[PDB]
This record gives structure tokens, C-alpha cells and sequence, in this order.
């Protein structure tokens, strides 16, 4: 079995240049900014599929 | 260590002095609510010319904030240009342009 | 102090639960240069009230 990817999901090749340190609520947490939207989320909760 | 105006001032001609100099860019930033100190920073002798001249790179840290630290310091591209032998034994970096 | 879940949903009706909350508002802010640390913190209780 291979789980297939679901529907709304976007393509992202991993690269060092998309994870940085980042202020947010006063903690450094490690931003990740989706390419296409170009949206910086610090959180692993609720970052786009 | 401090360097004395007064030595400064009155040794003989070919003392050499050894002045040190912080480099504030990593300096910690004050807690928003903590009460100001009294006091202030004061600085007496200064260079005349710039100082860090064998400086390759500064700043190798992350901002939480800003894409790149002010002042930070990338190294020169011919620090890492390894070039070619040549056929005399001369060192060379690489051709900028073909031929 | 922390309150299980398990026990916010079987305790007998009556008992009477002890819930702390922080005020963050006077949290230190952290470091300019200091690497994230990894973790979240979360909360899965809340007021229905101020």
C-alpha cells in the first residue's frame, strides 16, 4: 500500500531556503514560507496542505 | 584591558599600544519591561582608519526578524574560487567568461 | 498544577475542579539570535466564562 495524495494538496521540493527562525508570540519557532502563496507559518498546526 | 588617555598621551614614540574595540551587532536586546540603569556608556580613543581589515565574515547567527543580521558578512567569492594549477605552476581562479 | 481530561470527564457531578491559566502578557521575550527551540505548547480546556 501506498496512500495516495489527496485532492487539495500542492507539490513542494524540501529545501533549507523555505525553514527559518522567526518570531511569533515571543518564541523563535522555525517558520516554514509556502512557496506559492509565499505565507510564513510558524506553527506546524495549521500550515496549508 | 583599558588603555589609559594619560599613557596614551605620554609614552615615548614607538610604545605600541593594544586597544580592543567590542563589536556590538550580537549584543543581547533589554527585556521590554525591565527598569531602565542608571548610566552610560562612553568611548575616548578611536581609530583613524577602519580596523577589521582581515575580517572574512561577521554575524554567522540567525535574526528572528530580518532575512540577514545588519552588518553581517558574507565571504569573499575568491576564498572559495579553487581555480586551476596552470601549466607554469601559477595559481589562477576561474575564467569570468568563456575564452 | 494540571487537570486530565480523564478525570474532567469522569469525576461525579459536584466535584469541583481547580484550573490554573498563565497571563502571558509579562512573558520574556526571547533572544534575537537564539535557535527555536522544538515543541508547542497546547491547551485542551477552556472558560465558557471571563
Amino acid at each position: 500500500f501506498v496512500p495516495d495524495v489527496p485532492e487539495g494538496y500542492v507539490a513542494v521540493q524540501y529545501a533549507h531556503r523555505l525553514f527559518s527562525s522567526s518570531l511569533a508570540n515571543k518564541r523563535n519557532r522555525v517558520t516554514y514560507t509556502h512557496p506559492p502563496t509565499g505565507m510564513a507559518y510558524p506553527s506546524p498546526t495549521g500550515r496549508p496542505h | 584591558q583599558h588603555v589609559d588617555a594619560e599613557s596614551i598621551m605620554t609614552a615615548p614614540k614607538g610604545k605600541l599600544f593594544h586597544l580592543q574595540f567590542m563589536d556590538g551587532l550580537l549584543r543581547p536586546e533589554p527585556s521590554a519591561f525591565d527598569p531602565p540603569a542608571s548610566g552610560e556608556d562612553m568611548r575616548l580613543i578611536y581609530p583613524l582608519q577602519p580596523i577589521s581589515v582581515a575580517r572574512s565574515m561577521r554575524a554567522i547567527v540567525n535574526h528572528n526578524e530580518v532575512d540577514r543580521p545588519r552588518g553581517a558578512v558574507a565571504p569573499s567569492s575568491y576564498e572559495m574560487d579553487t581555480g586551476t594549477l596552470s601549466r607554469n605552476g601559477d595559481l589562477l581562479y576561474s575564467p569570468v567568461a568563456n575564452g
